[PDB]
């Protein structure tokens, strides 16, 4: 297929950061798109084969590589904040009618590693009402107070991660929405039978994965680095 | 504006090493007729061919011998060959062609000369060079006081001269008596009436 | 040459047929594919049509082609809700041979579930070291955000508990606060709960 | 095969060691047009054609990629059996006739493989113009190089040619 890497980056502004991709189909065709809202996908640029790269519509800012059949990869020599976005690896055949294109890489750029900060998990235990209303107790977590929006939620319950009767939001919401450094907020849901959420011996758990920082970047202040990290929280029955 | 399109190289699954591909569009009586040939050329050795009046990529030597053999197999390539026909030749002649090659027409310069200084009464030659015209279609005759001669006449060959211009030399073998008027004829596609410039004697 | 798509976003009831649009400019237009983009991966190929044809149909997904206007038209029956996404138009001029593609800008599909026998209800929920829980109501209802500042409450979910059915609509309200004028700010049914 | 006219469309012509390339295309033995490989842009033979005609410059960098594809796999098919040289040779001669007083002066070399070539007993170019290499039936290739000149009886002129076929080079006077 293609594998796009890293699928997350945090970097500042000024600094080199270089994405990359790899693919298993044998093609010679390889394209490095950016999404964006508003604008939809825009390409940067390509390359017919190795060693010729051929510039796309939005080429400025960005040099590209192709040292292999199988290899093609991105290089933001100056970084800018203009730059953050997703970014999408893909490939085709020769007179390719189809498109073969990554998971996607989501980069933020910013002016100072001051703003970002981790997800505090939170679990709520579902009302009584609503157990006697619906039968049903439905659990809610809370990831509040965190930047950029690079987060992914997953619930576990007694230990194995479940998918029948959960709910996420779309996207995360702006606790500020005016400040163009807000931390972001999301909500997510679990709803079980009433019976199976009274039994004390299950155990509900919410899993938050921050993508931040890593180990090979330099922490100047008093607060814990925001490295990437597992944050969650936990609630049982009753 | 209007659209040339190129034919889809098939492709393949001190020492010097060449490879070439070709894409010839053969017309007869305009589009009435259009034959279609690819070659793909390795050092000089034609190896693999399709021609649409086989309709099949075909071997040219034993090296031709798996890529014929692919090719036809995929009919994402067979089928997409076998259509250049239209695609390719027939869209680059009724479209671009017509805007441009097949409508250029470039008149010709006429200009008479004497390769030896003029001596009355003694032999001489004359020279009717004809440039700078497109196409190649041109018919050269000389006239000497109103009578075609045929005779000690040598034409050149057509030249092409690589910009979409040929060139024609047309020598004329005389002997100058005094009154006498040596005329060329030029006529040409390009020309509503035949061009003719005189010399006098 | 630019490729429009219109509208920017839609919103289908499930059960019902959405109807994606796409228009170009450029009269050498010959292939169309149609990429579809769930959220988290990246786009892949659904339905293409080349112009010689007027409609390709596969099964749920038929593309209506119309050279002269220049207009295309992708057609979803009995839409479920795994179609919510982003729909790409692109098209290639194949006879320049060109290896790009030029995508449309995309529209955004949202499939509303069909729902039957709801009870909307308002909840509060402990912190088990406060937060309002707006569900099973239904999805004609549209949720706004609360006129006040520090209200935080977000958009619309649907939950699906795989055993017993069940599709049950959700909203999370909280700040640092009462939960009778969480939604105060939205038009809620008149038959609601408040316990 | 004979026909009223014929297009040349799509000559694609590579050779390595060096990645050397070209993309043309032809039509009555006259070019109408080449891609630059290096600048990415369509140079027109005619520059009045190329408002008359466009060719997406881009239709052909792709067509390169695939021909350096297939003669990187048909070197091995072959056990790397080298491309063998061909003597060149020139004919020069005059655009418009020769008045001595305004002209032009052409050398056409044919019989060119591999295609590399290099065209007052002194080195002068005031305004030469060289063309893309030209296909002939047997797979060789010929090019022209046209010279902006004016003719005077003290001046002589010459046309080098370099091409590894020739033990030494050789010149054709004029």
């Amino acid at each position: 297929a293609v594998t796009q890497s890293p699928r997350n980056k945090v970097a500042v502004t000024g600094g080199k950061v270089t994405l990359s991709c790899n693919q298993t189909n044998n093609h010679n065709n390889m394209y490095w798109y950016r999404q964006d809202t508003g604008h939809g996908l825009r390409l940067i640029h390509y390359s017919y084969g190795a060693g010729s790269t051929e510039k796309g519509d939005i080429p400025d800012g960005y040099k590209a590589s192709r040292p292999s059949q199988e290899n093609f990869s991105l290089i933001l020599e100056l970084a800018t904040p203009s730059q953050t976005s997703v970014y999408f690896c893909a490939s085709g055949d020769f007179w390719g009618d189809t498109l073969y294109f990554g998971a996607g890489t989501r980069l933020s750029v910013l002016e100072d590693l001051k703003n970002v900060f981790p997800p505090e998990v939170a679990v709520f235990e579902p009302s009584e009402a609503e157990i006697s209303h619906t039968q049903k107790a439905t659990l809610v977590c809370l990831a509040t107070g965190f930047y950029p929006d690079h987060v992914e939620l997953s619930w576990w319950v007694n230990g194995k991660e479940v998918h029948s009767g959960v709910c996420t939001d779309p996207q995360p919401l702006k606790e500020q929405p005016a400040l163009n450094d807000s931390r972001y907020a999301l909500s997510s849901r679990l709803r079980v039978s009433a019976t199976f959420w009274q039994n004390p011996r299950n155990h509900f758990r919410c899993q938050v994965q921050f993508y931040g920082l890593s180990e090979n970047d330099e922490w100047t202040q008093d607060r814990a680095k925001p490295v990437t990290q597992i944050v969650s929280a936990e609630a049982w029955g009753r | 504006r209007v659209s040339y399109y190129g034919p889809k190289t098939s492709p393949v699954q001190e020492r010097h090493f060449v490879y070439q591909f070709m894409g010839e569009c053969y017309f007869t009586n305009g589009t009435q007729r259009i034959r279609y040939v690819t070659r793909y050329i390795y050092n000089r050795e034609e190896y693999v061919r399709y021609d649409s009046d086989v309709g099949e990529h075909r071997a040219v030597t034993e090296l031709g011998r798996p890529d014929a053999e692919y090719w036809n197999s995929q009919p994402e390539i067979l089928e997409r060959t076998r259509a250049e026909l239209d695609t390719v030749c027939r869209h680059n002649y009724e479209g671009p062609e017509t805007h441009t090659s097949l409508r250029r027409l470039e008149q010709p310069n006429v200009v008479i000369s004497l390769s030896r200084t003029e001596a009355l009464n003694h032999h001489n030659t004359l020279v009717c060079s004809v440039t700078d015209f497109y196409p190649a279609k041109i018919k050269v005759r000389w006239f000497r006081n109103g009578q075609e001669e045929t005779v000690g006449v040598s034409s050149t060959q057509l030249i092409r001269n690589g910009d979409w211009t040929f060139q024609v030399l047309v020598m004329l073998e005389m002997t100058p008596r005094r009154g006498e008027v040596y005329t060329c004829h030029v006529e040409h596609p390009s020309l509503k009436s035949p061009i003719t410039v005189e010399w006098r004697a | 040459q630019q490729v429009r798509q219109s509208p920017q976003s839609l919103t289908v009831w499930e059960g019902e047929t959405a109807i994606l649009n796409c228009s170009y400019e450029n009269s050498a237009f010959d292939y169309f594919p149609w990429y579809q983009q769930f959220p988290g991966e990246g786009p892949a190929l659904l339905i293409s049509i080349l112009s010689v044809s007027d409609k390709k149909e596969d099964g749920r997904f038929t593309i209506f082609f119309n050279k002269r206007e220049k207009k295309l038209s992708l057609h979803i029956a009995d839409s479920q809700p795994g179609d919510s996404a982003t729909y790409f138009c692109a098209a290639s001029e194949t006879g320049a041979n060109t290896g790009k593609l030029t995508f449309g800008h995309g529209t955004i599909l949202r499939v509303h579930p069909n729902i039957q026998n709801p009870d909307p209800a308002v909840y509060q929920l402990r912190d088990s070291k406060s937060v309002c829980l707006f569900t099973d109501f239904d999805s004609q209802t549209n949720v706004s955000q609360s006129k006040d500042s520090d209200v935080y409450i977000t958009d619309k979910c649907v939950l699906d508990m795989r055993s017993m059915d069940f599709k049950s609509n959700s909203a999370v309200a909280w700040s640092n606060f009462a939960c009778a004028n969480a939604f105060n700010n939205s038009i809620i049914p008149e038959d609601t709960f408040f316990p | 095969i004979e026909a009223d006219h014929v297009g040349t469309y799509g000559i694609s012509v590579y050779q390595s060691p060096g990645d050397i390339g070209q993309y043309t295309f032809e039509f009555d033995g006259d070019e109408l047009f080449y891609v630059d490989l290096d600048k990415k842009e369509t140079v027109w033979m005619l520059p009045e054609f190329g408002q008359l005609a466009s060719f997406d410059p881009q239709g052909g960098l792709q067509n390169i990629a695939v021909v350096k594809h297939n003669l990187g796999v048909l070197t091995k098919r072959s056990n790397s059996t080298p491309a063998t040289n061909e003597a060149p040779q020139a004919t020069v001669f005059p655009k418009s006739p020769v008045l001595l007083g305004p002209n032009t002066l052409i050398c056409f070399v044919d019989n060119i493989f591999p295609p590399v070539i290099n065209i007052n007993s002194k080195s002068v170019a005031d305004g030469v113009y060289e063309t893309s290499f030209f296909v002939n039936r047997d797979y060789s290739f010929h090019k022209l190089s046209y010279l902006t000149f004016i003719p005077s009886d003290d001046d002589i002129y010459d046309c080098k040619v370099e091409h590894w076929g020739l033990e030494e080079p050789v010149l054709k006077h004029w």
